């Protein structure tokens, strides 16, 4: 069984079915980032159609889901146990979803934490940071700094419609 | 019979005033809703008070 | 599709090299338990219709061979279980104590003289 | 300020899987973007099953659902006595705004035994039959079961109207704040009703919570609990509240539908059963309180509208098993023109007596009984049968008594009149008269005694108990009146 | 925005709009769908994918076939020029005289009138038809439900009603052919053409025909209800109208609701019924009403489903019925056109305290008399007339006069009647019955009460004879 | 251990304890819960999650909230001090006299007594109510079911048993108002004070009150039964005691069960009834017994929704029963109080031995005639009456007398009856029927037998009516 | 590959071929199977196509190639079927060879 971990993020099941393995596994031995990056590579090791011909056609048997390897770990350089997540995606055929797992993952570094709080406007200003009504506010001046007002703003909206809404 | 005459006039003025109120309102608001990029600083005061939220919430 | 076993406790070690399934082939550990339904992980080679034995000392029967786990009908209760008990096969399907020293007995279903005489022989055992 | 919000994870079916906000309180009422409320019933990890109060044609996917951060409360206060509101407690009356700026949790438990007390309170309806025959106090759960404007609805109305005198009275200790939670009755239906109430301006002591026919089901569902909360307040402000739950049958549908939409299956009659819990819990809050609650009461007159009289139906059975009696009403009698259309063989107040006066006992004991027998001989004897004089009498008399409890729609009364006229009949002052003319007699009589013997009536009211002298006075009044009634 | 066919399984098309999130009920038009393949957004599934319901058939469905969101519900012409136009549900003609030519359009959901909008205590709509007025006096705004003789000139009667009223008071009509056979809509078509209550050259085409027939995909038929409403509201508010709204047979609409329910993956309920059956209805009904805008008065053909009612829907319907029509074969059998039965031509609002005993009792006397007479009719059925009290004999004759007095010629069916029709002014009608009731004419030809208009004309009709 | 609320989907509070997953039946205390919020572990759902049941409300919960596993079931004081105290499910007062202080504590589960532990054979108890005894000749320590619809005088009836009988048996009782309609529970309560059956002066208040009402979550409603049981078991085993166990109504337990099943992610099987309907019930019913250390005489209210018995639930119920009190709506409606379906209301211990043959036979004769009569109902129903054997005619009437005689006015519910109700010492009863059978009365009007006690008096009553 | 117009039988064992590929395929389209069977691609799923098999299988096995015909089903029309027993394709089973109806109609 285990005595698992999920460091900041935590993505439930939701392929986090998997994630949670590495959310203790990468996490433990603290290869989070190391592996996060394994994944980054993987990303494009994905991005060709050919890697994952089972992905292309599952109609290739689990031969190819053991030659997966040679789309990925046989094929690999880096593969400590990012080869293992292969071996799961393999049986558990989910390779086409894997990005989302990766996505999910990254949480490591501080970005394994973060969030844009938003009322209005551009508020696509991201945060990775870990302390708030603190960093936020400070950031809120970095952001105030320069300029910054886009998306489509306070004008319609909360602020603008709102009075209308009282009518 | 005395009431019947009066309350009609009141009611008409009341409903009439609301049908002015709404009609002016949407027309004024639908005309003038433009100067937000001209005065940015309605979002600068958002960021001002919002900094006095981002500080002064906790 | 989903797989019960995508419980990354399972996954979480298979990664790290796991072995003997993750709960054995002839033993399993109860993946989830409730309600006398032990979905038991492992137990890979295990007869169909096998009587198994739990480490709650309870017996169960491997009714369901799911590819992943064994739906084990519990001959007992699950307050008496905690998830992950090792269920060891008996190697064997149910046979029951059988005999003729049953004549004069009240036995339970498992053929144990509940009479209050308590147990007796079991000259036969029987499928 | 995503730090009070989430995005609608999926929405379809007014069933909002809501993404984020895991800060959520159990039982939190949330607010969606649209001014629409929902309630976060189901805390699933990755969503919040949020019941949409309102509709999602008014929404699109990913919509921000913002916490309201509030567990369901309803605005509460007494100015609503003088308001018709929607379930949210907003003037659908549209009069002005609620005066209610108190709020009160809708989910407040039905208090305990010790936090309660039995009935000894009486409550009146002006409906002779009712107050007498299913004599009801306050706290009491009494099922009104009945059909398509049999006055089905009417019944509640006259009752409310009746309380007017009391609300014009000083029976504050009996001051009955009426809540008619209107479930499923279209805007029109309500319009008529409300209007009638307006006219009666009972409304001054009245909430009408209206979740019309149209409604989003959760609203309809909610509405009673709401009404309930509001009434619990009154009860708890010592007062005596009367909630008419009108009708949970429809509610049940709404809920069921809700459950089903929740994919949650049902049981018996396809009905998921915790509508019982629902209501039970709802109705458990109908009670007669001890002194701590200012002796409060919330008298519940739930309504379930029969269809088919299949009491056999689970839901009626349920309700019966909850209630402290039922007034079953019989339509046939209605076609016969008979309102009250009751079948009081099928109406019971297993209570009864907590609500009663000797005045009433004194005529009613006999009458109830007489009617029972009368009914019995209505039922076995002559209709194309026998002609034993006894029973024939019972019938004549009985028949008389029948009319005598037969009460027009829009006819609530003062109790003393009622005991009076009833007394008259009890004491057989009309066997010597043919049934129709009783009615005439009564009106006339009534106005007579009102006029002169308001004295006597006054007194009769006062002592609450007819007295021998009075009996004679009355007798005389009647006999003579009667004498006048003929000659 | 565009969407893609992501899934087609029959007329449930899950369309992933690949860039849109238009709310539910936003009407989509499928691109590459020459024929207006409206999909109605049904659920927001997530994934920018909606479950839509195709409301037009499915064919040629390219995977990812392109759909362009129309972004609001169907907007449809609303305007008087529809009177004289048969549209399908989609508001496209099917009268095919090019399009229908309003400019005032409406998105096809309309909402309930609310409290503040009300006109709180309703009003009888009067037809001037003896039976109607008397027995189930209609309410303006009221939804009246037609159980009724098939092909008896039910429709004709309805035409006659339209004639009597919609002419009389300046009401207009909308006909929603729900679950109608092409054949039946045809039947109507010519009936209207013929009758000239649709006039394809005159605005005495007083009826817009909107059809939501069987042959359509469910959604259309289902929605034809909202649609029909939407038109009448147009007339109501805009044209101030007291609308007569024929939705015939709403039952099939209901069926459609249930049909989809399943196929909306939803549980419908026991008896098949969508569990929302009531709300669907409620919401629909609540649009239909009386307000400060006029009335939308609803003449609803209503099938006795499975000749049962246990089945919740009608049971609900009863609420939604307020004045009830069972059109009756017996009466018909008696050769009486009007063929209505009185004991069914009732109104839940027909109650004495709740409307009035002038109807209710004059009727009760009448209904009494007829029924009482029916009670005698069995007696007489054995005995002949002789035996009775004369008063009974009288009453029989009277009952019968009254009966006969209900026979009312048709303007709209000189083809059947060989007569002009008639109308009867209610007071005069009633008065009439007071006369017969008063026995006043019971020394007159009873059969002079047969097929007339005013009770006077029955009297008149008696005279020429004797 | 601590768990976090991971999902509360209703009062199924899905808790993940990361801090192991200690067994099922672990009571968890939710931390941060205003109400001490007991969750009973039901499933170790797998992966550090358990499915638990809230029995209490689910308020304020933030998904994550800490629950500190109390690690064992609800422990409650058990033993005598509960007598005269009104307890909640969570074995905590509602007496509103503060704690109960009988220091044997308990998990509300207890498990069925072994084969040897049963008192092997039970012997007729009696009540003295004709109808009752006659049809169900009471068994000492049995579990008696009241099938019964909607408290119509049902509830009155159960009370009536309590009144005549529960009084008549001196020793301690347990009353479990499960789902109880609190108002009546108040009344009953107040009555117990009133009667001095509860006295706030002694726990010799012969009844400990346990209520697990219908404003409660199912979790509570389901479990209060176990609770009540645990306690009575205390008195039985520990205190000897024929505990009289009033359950009103087991149905709500059951009901509580069925409702959750869905939510339990299970199938809420036929009629919505849970798959496990039998086992829960069975095991529970099997906990109830007359052991070799005494009796739990259980009068168990069985609401039978729409009274269908064909209905699996009752169908099951029968298995456990000892005396069935079947209330007949059909009877009831005739105004009859008693309401019983007589030839369904039974006790298995029908014997020429145990009930002695006198009763037995008389009863069998009776049973027969009634059964026969029953045949006739159908016949007359459709054939009018009137051309039958006149013996039948006689019986029909007799049966009605018998019926009527079986009818008894109410002794507590003069409020309902306007009469006092009576009791009939059994022989006067056996005799009674023998007498009617003897036709001794049967040349009389039928009227008098109605709402009677002892048969002689019915004759007396005849006389007054013979006028 | 051809998904658009071909698929590999994703699963089969029912006469309903959930078809991997089949990704341009029209509603109602008649397809042709690797079994010589026809089917019509009824269910257009986002992922695969449930193809109702117009006949009976085992003649198929998984991954079998199903090719578009790219045509919605038609039958011959005319009236030379008069005097003819046909299968539902509107094609003989009379075993009199073919009819004379050489119009076709969807």
């Amino acid at each position: 069984f285990a005595k698992l971990v999920r460091p900041p993020v935590q993505i439930y099941g939701i392929e986090g079915r998997y994630a949670t393995a590495l959310y203790s596994a990468a996490s433990k031995q603290n290869k989070l980032e190391q592996v996060e990056k394994e994944l980054l590579r993987v990303g494009q090791i994905l991005k060709e159609p050919k890697m994952a011909a089972s992905l292309l056609n599952p109609y290739v048997k689990r031969s190819v889901k053991v030659k997966s390897l040679s789309d990925m770990t046989a094929k690999e350089k880096f593969s400590p146990l990012t080869s293992n997540l292969i071996n799961l995606l393999a049986e558990n055929g989910r390779l086409t979803n894997t990005p989302a797992v990766i996505s999910a993952f990254s949480t490591m570094m501080s970005v394994h934490r973060g969030e844009v709080p938003c009322t209005v406007t551009t508020a696509s200003a991201l945060d990775e940071t870990t302390l708030t009504e603190l960093k936020t506010v400070l950031k809120s001046f970095l952001s105030k700094g320069q300029v910054l007002k886009l998306e489509v703003k306070i004008d319609p909206s909360i602020m603008g419609g709102m009075i209308v809404r009282i009518g | 019979e005395v009431k019947n005459r009066l309350d009609y006039h009141i009611s008409v003025q009341n409903m009439m005033r609301q049908k002015e109120q709404e009609h002016m309102i949407n027309w004024v608001e639908k005309r003038v809703v433009q100067s937000i990029s001209a005065q940015q600083e309605k979002e600068t005061i958002a960021k001002c008070i919002a900094d006095l939220k981002l500080l002064s919430k906790k | 599709k989903t797989g019960t076993a995508e419980v990354s406790s399972i996954l979480e070690e298979r990664i790290l090299g796991a072995d003997t399934s993750v709960d054995l082939e002839e033993t399993g550990r109860v993946l989830s338990i409730g309600d006398g339904i032990a979905r038991v992980h492992g137990l890979r080679n295990v007869q169909a219709e096998e009587m198994v034995e739990f480490s709650s000392g309870l017996k169960g029967m491997s009714l369901n061979l799911e590819p992943d786990n064994v739906g084990v009908v519990v001959f007992g209760n699950d307050k008496l279980i905690k998830e992950g008990d090792i269920v060891k096969r008996t190697g064997a399907i149910v046979d029951v104590p059988v005999g003729e020293e049953l004549l004069g007995r009240v036995v339970d279903a498992l053929g144990n003289a509940i009479d209050g005489k308590g147990p007796i022989g079991s000259k036969a055992r029987r499928r | 300020d995503l730090e009070e919000t989430g995005r609608v994870l999926s929405i379809g079916d007014g069933i909002a899987r809501v993404h984020g906000l895991r800060n959520v309180q159990a039982e939190e009422m949330v607010e969606f973007s649209s001014g629409l409320k929902g309630m976060s019933l189901n805390l699933e990890p990755d969503n919040v099953g949020v019941v949409v109060f309102g509709n999602d044609k008014l929404i699109k996917e990913g919509d921000i659902v913002k916490r309201t951060g509030a567990i369901v409360d309803v605005p509460v206060g007494e100015e609503l006595l003088g308001r018709v509101v929607d379930a949210l407690g907003n003037a659908i009356d549209g009069k002005g705004p609620i005066g209610s700026k108190a709020r009160r949790r809708v989910g407040l438990k039905a208090p305990g035994i010790i936090p309660r007390i039995s009935v000894r309170e009486p409550m009146q309806t002006g409906i002779k039959a009712v107050d007498s025959l299913v004599p009801i106090g306050r706290g009491q759960r009494e099922l009104i079961i009945g059909d398509r404007q049999t006055g089905k609805t009417s019944i509640a109305i006259d009752t409310i109207i009746n309380q007017k005198r009391f609300n014009d009275g000083t029976d504050e200790k009996k001051k009955l704040y009426c809540i008619y939670v209107a479930i499923g009755q279209k805007r029109s239906t309500v319009a008529q009703l409300v209007k009638r109430l307006t006219d009666a301006d009972a409304m001054k002591y009245t909430i009408v919570v209206s979740a019309t026919a149209s409604d989003a089901a959760p609203l309809q569902y909610l509405a009673p609990y709401s009404g309930c909360s509001m009434g619990e307040y009154f009860r708890d402000n010592g007062k005596h509240a009367l909630i008419i739950y009108d009708d949970l049958s429809k509610q049940a549908v709404a809920y069921r539908q809700m459950s089903l939409l929740l994919r949650r299956p049902p049981g018996r009659e396809a009905y998921p059963g915790d509508v019982f819990y629902l209501h039970s819990r709802l109705l458990e809050r109908a009670a007669k309180m001890n002194d701590a609650f200012g002796g409060g009461s919330l008298t519940a007159l739930p309504v379930i509208e029969t269809q088919a009289g299949d009491v056999s139906a689970y839901i009626p059975t349920n309700v019966i098993s909850i209630t402290d009696g039922q007034i079953f009403l019989e339509t046939e009698l209605f076609y016969k023109g008979i309102r009250p259309a009751i079948n009081v063989g099928l109406s019971v107040s297993r209570v009864g007596s907590a609500a009663q006066t000797r005045a009433m006992k004194q005529v009613a004991g006999t009458m109830k009984l007489e009617l029972a027998q009368y009914r019995e001989v209505a039922a076995f004897a002559q209709f194309g049968s026998d002609l034993d004089a006894a029973t024939q009498q019972l019938l004549s008399r009985g028949v008389r008594l029948t009319e005598l409890l037969k009460q027009g729609q829009y006819s609530p009364m003062a109790i003393e009149e009622q005991v009076a006229v009833i007394y008259a009949g009890v004491r057989g002052y009309l066997d010597k008269l043919e049934p129709s003319k009783i009615t005439k007699f009564e009106n006339a009589f009534l106005s007579h005694v009102i006029s002169q013997h308001q004295a006597l009536l006054g007194k009769i009211r006062t002592d609450g108990k007819i007295s021998e002298e009075s009996d004679a006075k009355l007798k005389e009044i009647v006999t003579n009146f009667l004498a006048g009634f003929e000659a | 925005t565009t969407g893609r066919i992501v899934a087609v399984i029959g007329a449930v098309v899950d369309v992933q709009f690949d860039e849109g999130l238009p709310p539910i009920l936003n009407a989509l038009e499928v691109q590459g769908r020459e024929t207006r393949l409206v999909l109605e957004v049904a659920q927001h599934l997530g994934e920018s994918t909606v479950r839509t319901i195709a409301m037009d058939g499915t064919e040629g469905l390219v995977r990812g076939q392109k759909v362009l969101d129309s972004g609001a519900p169907i907007r449809i012409p609303v305007g008087p020029e529809t009177l004289g136009r048969i549209m399908n549900v989609i508001g496209e003609p099917i009268d095919e005289r090019g399009p229908i030519k309003t400019k005032q359009f409406a998105a096809i959901h309309a909402e309930a009138p609310e409290f503040v909008e009300m006109s709180v205590e309703q009003e009888i709509l009067v037809t001037g038809i003896k039976v109607v007025d008397l027995l189930a006096p209609y309410a303006k705004g009221g939804k009246i439900g037609l159980f009724g003789g098939a092909g008896v000139g039910k429709t004709v009667l309805i035409m006659e009603l339209i004639n009597n009223v919609a002419k009389a008071h300046g009401g207009y009509s909308v006909f929603a052919g729900v679950g109608e056979r092409t054949r039946e809509g045809n039947d109507l078509y010519h009936e209207m053409i013929e009758s000239g209550v649709i006039n394809l050259k005159d605005a005495t085409s007083k009826v817009a025909l909107v059809y939501g027939q069987m042959n359509e995909p469910p959604g259309a038929r289902a929605r034809v209800a909202l649609t029909g409403l939407t038109v009448a509201e147009y007339f109501r508010d805009q044209e101030g109208q007291d609308v007569l709204l024929f939705i015939d047979n709403i039952f099939r609409f209901t069926q459609a609701g249930s049909e989809v329910s399943a196929l909306l993956g939803r549980i419908p309920s026991a008896v098949g019924y969508q569990p929302t059956l009531a709300t669907d209805m409620g919401t629909m009904q609540e649009r239909i009403t009386t307000t400060k805008k006029g009335s939308i008065t609803s003449v609803q053909a209503i099938y006795v489903p499975a000749d049962d009612l246990t089945d919740p829907a009608p049971a609900t319907t009863f609420a939604h019925l307020d004045a009830t029509t069972v059109l009756s074969r017996a009466i018909a059998e008696l050769g009486i056109y009007p063929a209505v039965d009185p004991l069914d031509s009732t109104s839940r609002i027909m109650d004495p305290n709740i409307v009035g005993s002038e109807h209710y009792d004059v009727a009760r006397g009448v209904q009494k008399i007829l029924q009482d007479y029916k009670s005698l009719q069995d007696i007489i059925a054995i005995l002949g007339m002789d035996e009775l009290s004369e008063e009974d004999k009288l009453t029989v004759s009277r009952a019968r006069k009254i009966q006969r007095f209900l026979s009312q010629p048709f303007q709209v069916a000189e083809v059947f009647t060989g007569h002009l029709g008639k109308l009867v002014p209610l007071k005069e009608t009633i008065k009439g019955f007071q006369q017969i009731l008063a026995g006043e004419y019971d020394h007159l030809p009873e059969q002079a009460f047969y097929m007339v208009g005013p009770i006077e004309e029955a009297v008149a009709k008696a005279d020429k004879l004797a």
